[PDB]
RNA sequence: UCCUCCUAAAGAGUAACGGAGGAGCACGAAGGUUGGCUAAUCCUGGUCGGACAUCAGGAGGUUAGUGCAAUGGCAUAAGCC
RNA sequence: ACGACCAGGGCUACACACGUGCUACAAUGGCGCAUACAAAGAGAAGCGACCUCGCGAGAGCAAGCGGACCUCAUAAAGUGCGUCGUAGUCCGGAUUGGAGUCUGCAACUCGACUCCAUGAAGUCGGAAUCGCUAGUAAUCGUGGAUCAGAAUGCCACGGUG
């Protein structure tokens, strides 16, 4: 994981958004290419479309989803058996 | 028959000022525990059943009344008449003293004990409850025996309701929840 | 009950680490001690704290400061 | 003889017969018996049973037998119930950690398994 | 050849290459007696234990049981120790 | 547009089949303490002592060095003592959970390392098959290239033999 003294990591034009909609309180999905973004947790509630490679997957942030990254709710590999 | 001295003076005074019973004998009381053993593997041999007839009348310091199949069943590959279990029944003064050293230590002995369930009560009030592993009686040597067994054991009251056999044991602090 | 077919059932002490000394009758014959009673056993202070949940914010909120 | 809800063998040293317990092992258990002031080369024969009340209450200091398995299967539920990576390695079957599932995934899948 | 039911027409009996099933044994206790006991099934609860073993409660009331076919009996049990 | 630019993904997927390897299945060993003996290399956007802090990977301050000077850098196998005493074990380390460090705009897919916990398979391998004639095989550590980071590969080096 990252080091404790860098803290953690959020793309600004991701952290500008969810500036906006916390105080503009719209629930649109928001479509975002960053998979590499730490949650925070005045996050939680909303619906964020993170890429997935092809597509945009909505993930809605809940409580235990504050400590992980937005690409982990973004399988990039389809996958569903060989037989 | 400590726990009976405990139920004849406290117990009894608890339960007739909660429910607002007319009579005393209206109150109600515990009457048998039955601790069986279903060893259903004993068709296999014998010895399995006598040493588990054996180590339950360690448990309980009666000899156990070896328990037959009622009828036969092709599922369990059992016939009519095999010895297939084996049970004591506990009344009077040896019920109250298994019934003291299965709360006390017994039910501590238990790994990872968290409490029983509320929900055992038969809708007619007799509580029924089953342990793993028969090590956590102190009866039991830990090096002399070989094989993990599981018992049962079965309180039958004479509580009319469900909640009332509730009651009854919670008043002998019985671990719940 | 019957004479015979009855093990030995003799009245033993069982004592234990919190010093609940305690007179029980019993099949074991040498004396006993054991580790947790019911009256020190930790069903009544112990197993409450051991559910731990836990919370992810206040997991988030401890490691830095903004 | 008895930590923590199970038993614990006699005739080895202190220190290994100690990590029969779920949750120490050979680092934690010299640091019970420093805590306890007891030897690591006795055995659990031999010991007083003060020095055994003394043992209990350092185990008891940490996260054991009951509680341990409760955590562990809590932070495993924790992923399955997020649906994260994490969570659909952990239930898929699949591992975790990033190793290969091309070739030589067989503790996590199990042994062979035929194309029938 | 023998047993049971129907045909058989409310006593007995009653035919057909009429309709359906069995028997050519078993048991030294599965006999005698005294004493005692009461099923099937289902519901709920309970270690392994599962549709189904054993245990505890309740419904049920013989829908079970009878060494074997069917019919008639069987609780005073002829059923079960 | 079959040319060009960017973000994200992929090249790391996974019922399976094969090659080449690494670590093992232990007592000619595991472990703990003490202790002896190397060679060959690299180093300036680098190597980084000493001292301090951290269980630890590391962090801080910071000399010395373009290097027979200083640093990477204490060789390990060995020996000496103690320990385990044949067990799936004080063997084996997979897997997984928790906590971290460092690199890098950034370690989710998808890095390495550390700590605590976890303790799979495996008890010497079917038919088959490979390497090797002397400092060789076998075994034991060491270094370099590539490289921000990232080898069990590759290329070198000596020990025992
Ligand atoms: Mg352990
Ligand atoms: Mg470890
Ligand atoms: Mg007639
Ligand atoms: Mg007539
Ligand atoms: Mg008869
Ligand atoms: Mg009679
Ligand atoms: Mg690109
Ligand atoms: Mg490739
Ligand atoms: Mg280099
Ligand atoms: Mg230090
Ligand atoms: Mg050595
Ligand atoms: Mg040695
Ligand atoms: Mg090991
Ligand atoms: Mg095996
Ligand atoms: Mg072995
Ligand atoms: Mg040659
Ligand atoms: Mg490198
Ligand atoms: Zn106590």
């Amino acid at each position: 994981p990252r080091s404790l003294k860098k803290g953690p990591f959020i793309d600004l034009h991701l952290l500008k958004k969810v500036e906006k909609a916390v105080e503009s309180g719209d629930k649109k999905p928001l479509r975002t290419w960053s998979r590499r973004s730490t949650i925070f947790p005045n996050m939680i509630g909303l619906t964020i479309a993170v890429h997935n490679g092809r597509q945009h997957v909505p993930v809605f942030v809940t409580d235990e989803m504050v400590g992980h990254k937005l690409g982990e709710f973004a399988p990039t590999r389809t996958y569903r058996g060989h037989a | 028959a400590k726990l009976h001295d405990y139920y004849k003076d406290e117990v009894v005074k608890k339960l007739m000022t909660e429910f607002n019973y007319n009579s005393v004998m209206q109150v109600p009381r515990v009457e048998k525990i039955t601790l069986n053993m279903g060893v259903g593997e004993a068709i296999a041999d014998k010895k399995l059943l006598d040493n588990a007839a054996a180590d339950l009348a360690a448990i309980s310091g009666q000899k156990p009344l070896i328990t037959k199949a009622r009828k036969s069943v092709a599922g369990f590959k059992i016939r009519q008449g095999y010895p297939i279990g084996c049970k004591v029944t506990l009344r009077g003064e040896r019920m109250w003293e298994f019934f003291e050293r299965l709360i006390t230590i017994a039910v501590p002995r238990i790994r990872d004990f968290r409490g029983l369930s509320a929900k055992s009560f038969d809708g007619r009030g007799n509580y029924s409850m089953g342990v793993r592993e028969q090590i956590i009686f102190p009866e039991i040597d830990y090096d002399k025996v070989d094989r993990v067994r599981g018992l049962d054991i079965t309180i039958t009251t004479t509580a009319k309701s469900d909640e009332e056999g509730r009651a009854l044991l919670a008043a002998f602090d019985f671990p719940f929840r | 009950m019957k004479k015979d077919i009855h093990p030995k059932y003799e009245e033993i002490t069982a004592s234990c680490s919190c010093g609940n000394v305690m007179k029980i009758r019993s099949t074991v014959g040498h004396d006993l001690n054991l580790d947790v009673c019911s009256k020190c056993h930790p069903f009544f202070t112990g197993k409450q704290r051991d559910v731990a949940t836990g919370g992810r914010v206040d997991r988030f909120n401890k490691r830095f400061n903004i | 003889a008895r930590i923590a809800g199970i038993n614990i063998p006699d005739h080895k040293h202190a220190v290994i017969a100690l990590t029969s317990i779920y949750g120490v092992g050979k680092t934690r258990s010299k640091a019970i018996l420093a805590a306890a002031g007891i030897a690591e080369d006795v055995k659990i024969s031999e010991l007083s049973e003060g020095q055994i009340d003394t043992l209990r209450d350092e185990v008891a200091k940490f996260v054991v037998e009951g509680d341990l398995r409760r955590e562990i299967s809590m932070s495993i539920k924790r992923l399955m119930d997020l649906g994260c990576y994490r969570g659909l390695r952990h239930r898929r079957g699949l591992p975790v950690r990033g190793q290969r599932t091309k070739t030589n995934a067989r503790t996590r899948k199990g042994p062979r398994k035929p194309i029938k």
